[PDB]
């Protein structure tokens, strides 16, 4: 399970289809297409929000760490939540993919590319005046069977998504060298990171639609209709 | 055969294409006698219907009327964007003849 | 043709509109002889049924009754909000004639 | 008509109500000749079937039998909790007459 | 029987395999008389149809044409990639004979 | 009636149980004449078919065949693990008689 302190409440998260990155209204919105880059995301800090810019939403490896971060950033909120999230291949360990270039190593964040769909959120705790209400509220729409057996995406699948700039030494070394986008290590490098990141996201989103939209499939009596 | 909804729409009299490019706002289904139909609306104000089967329908359209109602229900429930609608405009609300969606 | 559920509901004798604006609380389906029906209830305690097909049903209603039961099962399983119901209030539980959903 | 599964169940002989309150553990479907049926089990050890259509089923039940198997498949896939089952106990495994689900 | 779509495709005259490996870009469904069909297109620029039922279709194909249409709708809605298509190339747009998906 | 897929399987000749415990890797559907069928394969290499309705099928099997293809399409889409399959092994690819799923 991964954890994230967030001032955005359960019904809003539900309206949005999940915990979205900065400036992404709905999870399946293709119109207001976001910029995705792991390196950029991992460096940019936010005020009033735990890291959620550049197409990724950050999360921590424990409730306590999630809590500590919440206290530092959300200190002036009478109430806020800490969402409990299931592991799945849309999540990347920031330390592993960026390696020795991981800007905030000590924080040990695991980021979700494109946001976190509502069905991947197990539950949440409410935090009142900075104190955690130890009662876990469970999400009714969590897909237990599906997420039961999934895990973070291994680092090898993230190297090509690292997002380092074209002349960044990392593109000339193990193990990023064997995964550098066309034109990395010219804007093209950048434009290629965006292209590959959008592809990975689109494929994951299809997996989610296969789960949630299938609930609405109604079978037909063909012989009776024919 | 035609290759687009616009081209297909053009072969019939009393039709018109509407570019909706939006999801369905409301879905109404009815099993009341002589009103076995579906009605959909959009936030733009437009309202369309799948007509009750009748004499204006050839036998081959009967199975298609049922498919269309299946499609509109799942399209409404999934909040899927509709691109265009080919409708007969000699009916109130306008009657759906074809629908298209694009990703 | 009608353009809304209220407008359709008014064309019949012995009907009434229930504004639900909530998801279904329980769903009951039966295949027991002579009682092949569906019953749904809400948090408000209101209870409704989709009647067993009968002689009060015109042939065109038979396919619409099966569709309504399909729609109710889907709505129940996905916790989809129902906006309004048009029911025949001369039956116990009140019989469903039309359903509408929104947003 | 009956308003709850318990009322409905009481109208038949050799029936019993089982309070399950759990999701289906396993789902089995067969298209083998003379064994076209569905079998479900629960973690507590209970096993039930939807019977192969036969002489004991009237015309109106034929369709409801097909609907019940559709309901059990989708209920299994979505991991939906089943509240109660009304079953005929004069068959092994016990045969499903009605199903109830809540929340 | 054939074990792959390629093997099955080669058993017919005027067919050919297209390797798409991509999700459906647009979905078009029509219930208009004599044009009860579905048309799909891919980003590649290719357009395919499921033909209006006719005399070139044997009785056993009627149930399969309907199923194919249900399959294409759900594949479109879920953005599931189609791997290969076996199509009849003597029709415009090319007519779908079989479809395969992977992963 | 049988209580498990293994009991049911053993009631027929030329059958065999396969323990899969994996999801469907590929799904092939065909509407081509005399080849109206579905073919599935697993990562382990096995390939199975739902055969074309024929003289070896009793009438009650006509509808069960359609249900099985529906089940195979939806379990492939949802990536649901299949536990066991009971198949007729006197056919190539082996023919599906029953399927079981558990979680
Ligand atoms: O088919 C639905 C559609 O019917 C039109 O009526 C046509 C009819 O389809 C055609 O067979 C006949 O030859 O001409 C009619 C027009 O005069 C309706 O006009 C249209 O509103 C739909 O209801
Ligand atoms: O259509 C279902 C509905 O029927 C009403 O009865 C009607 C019937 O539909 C109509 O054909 C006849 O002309 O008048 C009947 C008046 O009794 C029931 O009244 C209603 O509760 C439903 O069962
Ligand atoms: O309807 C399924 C149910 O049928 C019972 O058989 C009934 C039969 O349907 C009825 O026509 C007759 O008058 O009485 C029989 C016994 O009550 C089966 O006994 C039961 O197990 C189910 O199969
Ligand atoms: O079945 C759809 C398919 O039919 C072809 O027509 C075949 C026909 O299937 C066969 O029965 C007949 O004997 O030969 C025809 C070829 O001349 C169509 O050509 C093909 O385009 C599809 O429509
Ligand atoms: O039911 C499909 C199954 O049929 C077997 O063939 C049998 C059939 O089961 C029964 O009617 C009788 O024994 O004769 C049939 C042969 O005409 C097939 O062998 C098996 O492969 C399946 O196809």
């Amino acid at each position: 399970r991964l954890y994230r302190a967030d001032s955005r409440p359960p019904d809003e998260i539900k309206r949005s289809g999940g915990l979205m990155p900065r400036g992404h209204n709905e999870y399946f919105d293709r119109g207001t297409q976001m910029n995705i880059n792991l390196y950029d995301h991992a460096r940019g800090t936010q005020t009033g929000f735990v890291r959620y810019d550049d197409g990724y939403v950050s999360t921590k490896l424990s409730l306590r760490s999630a809590h500590l971060a919440g206290q530092s950033i959300l200190s002036g909120y009478s109430t806020y939540y800490i969402y409990v999230i299931a592991t799945a291949p849309n999540m990347f360990n920031v330390n592993d993919v960026l390696g020795v270039y991981s800007p905030h190593p000590y924080e040990q964040e695991v980021s979700a590319l494109g946001g976190i769909p509502y069905s991947q959120i197990y539950g949440w705790y409410r935090v009142n005046f900075g104190v955690i209400d130890e009662r876990l509220h469970r999400n009714r729409e969590y897909r237990d069977r599906y997420y039961r057996n999934l895990n973070i995406a291994p680092a090898e699948d993230g190297y090509r998504l690292a997002g380092f700039p074209p002349d960044h030494q990392a593109w000339r070394e193990e193990p990023w060298i064997h995964h550098a986008p066309q034109g990395c290590g010219g804007d093209t490098c950048n434009e290629e990171t965006q292209n590959l990141s959008t592809i990975y996201l689109r494929e994951y989103q299809s997996k989610v639609k296969r789960q949630i939209f299938s609930d609405y499939q109604s079978e037909v009596d063909i012989y009776n209709r024919i | 055969a035609p290759q687009t909804i616009t081209e297909l729409c053009s072969e019939y009299r009393n039709t018109q294409i509407y570019t909706i490019n939006d999801k369905i706002l409301s879905y109404t289904e009815s099993m009341a006698g002589k009103r076995e139909m579906v009605i959909i609306t959009f936030k733009s104000g437009e309202t369309f219907q799948v007509e009750v089967p009748g004499s204006q329908h050839i036998d081959s359209q009967k199975k298609a009327i049922e498919r269309m109602k299946d499609t509109l229900r799942i399209t409404y429930l999934t909040e899927t964007k509709i691109d265009k609608l080919c409708v007969w405009n000699n009916k109130t609300p306008n009657s759906i003849a074809a629908i298209s969606m694009k990703n």
